[PDB]
């Protein structure tokens, strides 16, 4: 159970979500700072 | 008769001929019919040719065991070198077919005619009031046939080293070339592939951009092609919409909006690239080959640290060491 | 048998050539 | 809703259009380009191919490259944090982690980019034939840098990213797969070669068949960026070729579609040929030829000749090209002609 | 048209044509299984590729009998 | 304001210099053969 | 007009601009390593 | 029965015939060698 | 024909620009230079120094031969003073 | 040893003989 | 020679079949009134 | 065989003359306008 390679998988699955996160965070934010019509 | 010859010249030069037999044509039409007719017969029925001058005939015709892919018209003998070998130079045809006579009759007439073909691509443009230069685009592919069929042989000292007239025979020309000149590692060949790759690339770019920005004039169930009539006044596509899309793909200033500048580039690129490729073969015809980085990177003690350049040399040695099995009697390959 | 097949197709392409050059649909202007 | 605001922002017309697609394209496209440029100058291929492969070691723009992983790795994705590298970066580098990095990243980058074309097309309201076309280059990349080695023993036999490192990929294919004799590779070249012709030929036909719309010699300025009349005599062009070649276009809509078709079809074919070389299902020999060559020692075609060139390529290269095989070919076993 | 026994019995199943839910309907809920599936594949993929080893799961012809 | 034509010919020579340093490096570096 | 500074274009331009010079600097240095 | 209203006529111009045949024939010149192998 | 961005032409000409980049550009350069010249790069990328391809005597290559115990195997290759 | 000294001058010379003209503004 | 027995028929039908296709169309097009 | 040489030679002369005496015949003249 929860072998070294299993831990690494999480590390990458977690390190991945973060990147998606900060990315959509930053994006969703700056998007909502200008776009007038 | 306004004067026979006066008339003749009016016909020849006539711009009302289905096919414009020009002044250059008067030389072209015959030379090209000889080249073509001799080839077709050769390729189908010619017998084995002692290409390497070592009495080891290479049969390359259909009736003698070849298929379209393997078959070819074999180069004149090496015993002959650069000497002129017209049929009237042989005790018999049997002798002429054995020393690869057909090869010369073909390359010479072809190269001759293919040049006039260029001379013609000018003439007709003149008789029609259009700007010249198209013939200059055709100078690239021609300058290649020349490099591969004549310059290389002159340079190397024999017509037997010219590119064979056949599919596999060509691969032979390539594989060996690489071994003796390491062409892949030569600037000119690289420029060549840039032009060819690029050409095909751009050919696709233009082709798509244009075709994709065509003004609608056709039904939902009607060939989008009919939306064009031969002899139209205005354009058939929105070159402004085209540029609009392409400018956004990359970025505006990196996109054409001037159809004339677009089309010049479109022609300039491949022609310029192939010009260099032709100059490559014409240059390596005097043994100024590609970069030789064999054993360049060496370590602190002097050991040789290989690079991909070396893995390439091994593959080249294999070719060197095996081509022309029985033709060499000495250490260095100076021919 | 193979030779015949190769020459035949070739002979067929040359025939095509002929018809294509000399029996195309005359290319008509404006009113097409 | 934020979504439409997120959208709004993205699809905003900037200098360098971002778009939804960009969220995939730019991250990858930059990483791929970056990893290459990195390895090219810093990472080595010693622990991997026993080869110096970066500027730092002495390689020049031609000899440098991001070499494939060891053959031991097999088809491993070689993730920075996977069983191989184990989170370690330097090791990753030495085990050729940078290859699957550039490979896989660039791969997504080609997806993103085609999507972009598709997205930008839609916005600008034009037909997506620029996207259809780009399927061709995807196929090549996919079949050659992925499908191929996926059929072989491992990533080690996929083309390494580099100039020279690609030439050996070529020489290899000749020598081992006798690839030049493949019906599909031929179609491939007929298309690329034939495509680079349409390109050149059409370009020249236009520039030398132009109407005069200016008083200058440099006719470039004489162009109406704003449509109207055809800038070149399509009618004259037709007559020219119809008299010099015998055949000639006469429907710019077709002439241009043809130009999309020729080179995209060519590359598609060259791909299939390789998808077959993955299983080694090559077009190596002609059996009827081999049988006659066996029984009769005087039968010689330019084909048999070639096969011998291959034998030499394989015998003299295999050793330093497949290190993991610890090949040892005694001088006496090496095929060679006379004297050379 | 041409009604038929079977035709009528099936008439209901095909009639709610353009009927759509309003706004972003079930989208968000969907976007989750989607992300779950994505992770699920990456796992079974990485297991086959021996990138994710799991004692008990031996990805070879062995573990057979 | 710095005149463009000067930004260029300066940034230009500047490249021939670095790219030329590379060419020299080819007969001295590790990429040498000596 | 009243143009801004830090823009999206700027970011990109630097992602390629900055590393490049850093490499050209690195490489320029290698021209002196020996044995 | 009612004349089905979803049908249109089919067409192939002379040029297409030619372009077609040119393709069929040459492919045949390209693959016959491998068929006879 | 335009978007928000300040026309490169103007910027590449602004004395402010050069006042900034005359500092920044050579900055980045001297940094990378030092990256190589300080031998740091060699360690960041496990790349061999001219005196680290082979051990003095050995003429064999440190070929990684198995995936999983690869990192471990590589470490040992560095051992024989390779 | 370092005749790069040479090049350098004869190098900024070309652009100079036009620059001085950009100053004395005239005949370019 | 020592070729494939089906090669001939494979090449024959490879040419005939699709050619016969095109031809059927072209002629039926060609004969459509007006 | 010595004959064929002769014939070939004659034949090539014909055409080569037809060629020179051709462009000589005021070729510039032959074209749309200015001549
Ligand atoms: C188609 C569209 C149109 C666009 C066209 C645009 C124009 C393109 C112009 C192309 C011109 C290319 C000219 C190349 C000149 C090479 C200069 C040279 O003589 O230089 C030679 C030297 C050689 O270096 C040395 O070469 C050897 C020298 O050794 C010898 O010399 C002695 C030392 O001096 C010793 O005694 C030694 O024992 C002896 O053997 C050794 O290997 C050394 O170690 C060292 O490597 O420099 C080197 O080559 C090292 C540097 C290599 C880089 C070269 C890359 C060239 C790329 C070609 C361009 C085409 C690309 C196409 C892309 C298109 C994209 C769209
Ligand atoms: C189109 C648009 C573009 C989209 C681009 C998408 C980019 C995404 C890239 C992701 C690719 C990851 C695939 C990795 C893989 O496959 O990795 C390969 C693995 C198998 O790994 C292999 O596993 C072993 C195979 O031997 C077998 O035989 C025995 C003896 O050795 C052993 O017991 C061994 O356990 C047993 O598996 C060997 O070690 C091999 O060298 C290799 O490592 O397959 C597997 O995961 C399962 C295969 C899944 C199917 C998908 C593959 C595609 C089809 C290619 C077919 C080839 C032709
Ligand atoms: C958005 C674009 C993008 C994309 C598509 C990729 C894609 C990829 N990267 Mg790259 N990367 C990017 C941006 C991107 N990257 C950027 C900007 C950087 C610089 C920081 C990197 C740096 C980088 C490195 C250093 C490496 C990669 C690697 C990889 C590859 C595999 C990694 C992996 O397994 O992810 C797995 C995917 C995920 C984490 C997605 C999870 C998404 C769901 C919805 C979240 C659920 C999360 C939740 C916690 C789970 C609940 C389940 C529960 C049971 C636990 C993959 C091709 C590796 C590689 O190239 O290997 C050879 C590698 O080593 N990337
Ligand atoms: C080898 C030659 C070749 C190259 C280099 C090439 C390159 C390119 N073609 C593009 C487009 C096209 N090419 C097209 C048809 C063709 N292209 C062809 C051949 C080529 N096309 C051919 C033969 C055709 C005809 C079928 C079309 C129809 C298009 C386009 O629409 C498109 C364009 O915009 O036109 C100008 C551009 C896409 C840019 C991009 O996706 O950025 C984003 C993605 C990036 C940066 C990821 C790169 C990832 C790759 C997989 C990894 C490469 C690894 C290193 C970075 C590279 C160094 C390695 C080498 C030394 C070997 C790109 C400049
Ligand atoms: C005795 C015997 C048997 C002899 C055998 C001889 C022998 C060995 C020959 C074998 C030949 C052989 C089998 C080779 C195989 C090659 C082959 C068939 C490849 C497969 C092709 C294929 C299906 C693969 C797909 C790739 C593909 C689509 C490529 C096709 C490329 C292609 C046909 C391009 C043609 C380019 C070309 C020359 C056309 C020019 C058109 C033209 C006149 C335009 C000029 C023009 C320009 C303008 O700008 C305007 C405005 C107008 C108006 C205008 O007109
Ligand atoms: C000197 C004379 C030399 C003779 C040259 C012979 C030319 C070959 C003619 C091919 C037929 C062309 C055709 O069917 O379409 C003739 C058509 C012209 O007809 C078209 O009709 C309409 C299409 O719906 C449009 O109006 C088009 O614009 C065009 O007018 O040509 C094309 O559009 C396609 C361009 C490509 C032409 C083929 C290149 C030839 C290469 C042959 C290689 C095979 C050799 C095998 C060796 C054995
Ligand atoms: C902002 C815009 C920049 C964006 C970057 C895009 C990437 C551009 C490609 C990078 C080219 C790398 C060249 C390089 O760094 O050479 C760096 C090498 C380093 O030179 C090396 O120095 C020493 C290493 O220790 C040794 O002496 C070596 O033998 C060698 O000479 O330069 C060269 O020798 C080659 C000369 C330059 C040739 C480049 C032309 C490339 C043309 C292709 C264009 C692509 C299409
Ligand atoms: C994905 C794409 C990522 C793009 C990342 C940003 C790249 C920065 C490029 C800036 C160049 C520019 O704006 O054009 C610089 C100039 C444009 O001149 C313009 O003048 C003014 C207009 O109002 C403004 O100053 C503009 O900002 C711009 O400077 O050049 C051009 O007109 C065309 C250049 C096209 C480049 C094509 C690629 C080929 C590069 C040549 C190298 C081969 C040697
Ligand atoms: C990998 C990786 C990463 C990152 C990184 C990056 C992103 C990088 C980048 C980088 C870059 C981005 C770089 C660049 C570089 C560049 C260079 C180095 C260049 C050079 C150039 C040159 C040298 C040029 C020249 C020329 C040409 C080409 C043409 C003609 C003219 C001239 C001569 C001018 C991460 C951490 C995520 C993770 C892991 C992996
Ligand atoms: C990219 C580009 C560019 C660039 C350029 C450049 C960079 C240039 C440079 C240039 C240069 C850099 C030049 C130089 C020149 C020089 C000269 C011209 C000289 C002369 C000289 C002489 C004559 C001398 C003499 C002598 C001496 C000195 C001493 C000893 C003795 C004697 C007496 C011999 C431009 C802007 C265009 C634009 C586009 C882009
Ligand atoms: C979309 C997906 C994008 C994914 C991008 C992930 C990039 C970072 O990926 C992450 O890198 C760090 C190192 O910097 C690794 O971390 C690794 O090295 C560090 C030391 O440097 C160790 O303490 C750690 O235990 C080890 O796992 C993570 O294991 C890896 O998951
Ligand atoms: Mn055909 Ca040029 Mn390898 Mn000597 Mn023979
Ligand atoms: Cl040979
Ligand atoms: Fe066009």
């Amino acid at each position: 159970t929860i072998t070294p390679s299993l831990k690494g998988f999480f590390i990458g699955l977690l390190s991945g979500a973060v990147v998606l996160g900060l990315t959509f965070a930053v994006l969703i934010a700056i998007s909502q700072i200008d776009k007038v019509q | 008769s306004a004067n026979l010859w006066e008339r003749f010249c009016n016909w020849v030069t006539s711009t009302d001929n289905r096919l414009y037999v020009g002044w250059f044509g008067v030389i072209m039409i015959p030379t090209l019919l000889a080249a073509t007719i001799c080839f077709v017969i050769a390729f189908i029925a010619a017998p084995p040719v002692d290409i390497d001058g070592i009495r080891e005939p290479v049969s390359g015709s259909l009736l003698y065991g070849n298929n379209i892919i393997t078959g070819a018209v074999v180069p004149s003998s090496n015993a002959i070198g650069l000497h002129f070998y017209p049929i009237w130079e042989a005790a018999s045809l049997d002798e002429w077919l054995y020393n690869g006579g057909p090869y010369q009759l073909i390359i010479f007439h072809f190269l001759l005619g293919a040049s006039c073909y260029m001379g013609r691509q000018w003439e007709l443009s003149y008789r029609l009031g259009m700007r010249p230069w198209i013939c200059v685009a055709y100078s690239a592919p021609l300058a290649s046939a020349f490099a591969v069929f004549l310059i290389y042989p002159i340079g190397q000292g024999s017509f037997s080293d010219g590119m064979p007239l056949g599919i596999s025979g060509t691969f032979n020309f390539m594989i060996v070339f690489q071994a003796e000149h390491n062409i892949l590692m030569h600037p000119f060949h690289q420029l060549g592939v840039a032009g060819v790759f690029g050409g095909a690339l751009f050919c696709a770019m233009h082709g798509s951009l244009v075709t994709s920005s065509l003004i609608r004039e056709t039904t939902e169930t009607e060939s989008a092609n009919y939306g064009y009539k031969f002899g139209q006044e205005e354009e058939t596509y929105n070159i402004v919409a085209a540029h609009g899309y392409f400018g956004r793909l990359i970025f505006q200033y990196a996109s054409f909006n001037n159809s004339r500048s677009l089309h010049f580039f479109l022609a300039a690129w491949p022609v310029v690239g192939v010009w260099f490729t032709a100059l490559g073969i014409s240059t390596m015809a005097f043994n100024l080959n590609g970069f030789n980085f064999n054993h360049s990177v060496i370590d602190a003690k002097g050991n040789v640290i290989n690079t991909w350049a070396d893995i390439i040399n091994r593959a080249n040695l294999g070719m060197e060491v095996m081509h022309e099995r029985n033709a060499h009697n000495f250490p260095l390959d100076l021919a | 048998m193979e030779t015949i097949t190769y020459v035949f197709i070739f002979a067929c392409i040359i025939a095509l050539f002929f018809f294509a050059i000399f029996f195309r649909e005359p290319p008509r202007i404006t009113k097409k | 809703g934020w979504f439409d605001i997120l959208d709004d922002w993205l699809k905003r017309d900037r200098f360098v259009f971002v778009g939804w697609s960009g969220i995939l394209l730019f991250p990858c496209a930059y990483l791929a380009l970056g990893g290459w440029l990195t390895g090219t100058t810093f990472v080595t291929s010693w622990y991997t191919h026993g080869l110096a492969s970066s500027y730092l070691e002495g390689c020049n723009f031609l000899t440098v490259a991001v070499s494939t992983p060891a053959n031991s790795m097999g088809h491993s994705l070689l993730l920075l944090w996977g069983p191989e590298a184990q989170g370690d970066f330097t090791r990753w580098c030495q085990l050729g982690g940078l290859w699957t990095f550039i490979a896989l990243h660039g791969a997504f980058g080609l997806i993103g980019f085609m999507l972009r074309q598709f997205e930008i097309a839609r916005l600008v309201g034009v037909r997506p034939y620029n996207a259809i076309a780009f399927s061709a280059p995807i196929a090549v990349f996919v079949s050659v840098f992925l499908i191929y080695p996926l059929g072989q023993s491992s990533w080690f036999f996929a083309p390494s990213f580099g100039v020279a490192a690609i030439f050996r990929f070529l020489l290899f294919f000749q020598g081992f797969h006798n690839w030049t004799l493949n019906p599909f590779h031929m179609m491939g070249v007929a298309g690329v070669l034939g495509g680079a012709l349409l390109c050149a030929i059409h370009g020249a036909t236009v520039e030398n068949t132009l109407f005069q719309d200016g008083e200058g010699a440099s006719t470039f300025r004489a162009f109406n960026p704003t449509q109207a009349e055809e800038t070149y005599s399509m009618v004259t062009a037709n007559r020219f070729w119809s008299q010099i070649f015998g055949i000639a276009f006469s429907n710019k809509r077709w002439l241009h579609f043809f130009m999309l078709f020729v080179p995209v079809t060519g590359l598609w074919m060259s791909a299939i040929g390789v998808v077959g070389l993955a299983l080694n299902l090559r077009s190596y020999d002609f059996i009827s030829q081999e049988i006659r060559a066996a029984e009769d020692p005087e039968f010689e075609t330019f084909y048999t000749k070639n096969l011998l060139l291959n034998e030499g390529i394989r015998a003299w290269m295999a050793p330093q090209d497949q290190p993991h095989e610890n090949f040892v070919f005694p001088e006496e076993v090496l095929p060679r002609g006379n004297a050379l | 048209a041409r009604r038929t026994w079977l035709g009528d019995i099936l008439r209901p199943l095909n009639s709610e044509y353009g009927k759509v839910a309003p706004g972003w309907g079930t989208t968000p809920l969907m976007a989750v299984f989607m992300g779950l599936f994505l992770v699920f594949l990456l796992i079974i993929l990485e297991i086959y590729n021996s990138t994710l080893i799991l004692d008990g799961v031996n990805v070879s012809w062995k573990a057979l009998g | 304001r710095i005149p463009l034509w000067i930004v260029a010919t300066v940034a230009g020579m500047g490249v021939i210099v670095i790219v030329g340093l590379f060419f020299y490096g080819a007969y001295a570096g590790l990429g040498s053969s000596l | 007009v009243s143009y801004p500074i830090f823009t999206v274009r700027w970011v990109a331009v630097h992602t390629l601009a900055v590393p490049t010079i850093f490499f050209l600097g690195a490489i320029a240095a290698m021209q002196f390593i020996q044995r | 029965m009612e004349p089905n209203p979803n049908r249109q006529p089919v067409e192939l111009n002379r040029t297409s015939l030619y372009l077609g045949l040119l393709l069929i024939l040459v492919l045949a010149l390209l693959f016959s060698s491998y068929f006879f192998n | 024909g335009t978007t928000g961005e300040r026309p490169f032409s103007d910027i590449i000409t602004s004395v402010r620009y050069w006042v900034i980049h005359s500092i920044t550009i050579p900055a980045l350069f001297i940094a990378g230079w030092l990256f190589v010249s300080t031998g740091l790069a060699y360690d960041v990328f496990g790349t061999p120094r001219p005196d680290s391809y082979y051990a003095q005597e050995q003429r064999s290559i440190p070929l990684v031969t198995d995936r999983f115990e690869a990192k471990q195997q590589v470490e040992t290759f560095l051992e024989q003073l390779k | 040893i370092a005749q790069l000294t040479m090049i350098a001058m004869i190098g900024i010379a070309g652009p100079m003989i036009i620059f001085l003209l950009a100053v004395r503004r005239g005949n370019l | 020679m020592e070729v494939n027995q089906l090669g001939l028929i494979a090449t024959a039908l490879f040419v005939l079949v699709p050619s016969v296709f095109l031809i059927i169309l072209y002629v039926q097009t060609e004969s459509q009134q007006k | 065989m010595e004959t064929l040489k002769i014939t070939v030679y004659i034949v090539v002369t014909f055409f080569v003359l037809l060629f020179v005496f051709g462009f000589l015949s005021g070729d510039p003249a032959r074209n749309p306008k200015r001549k």
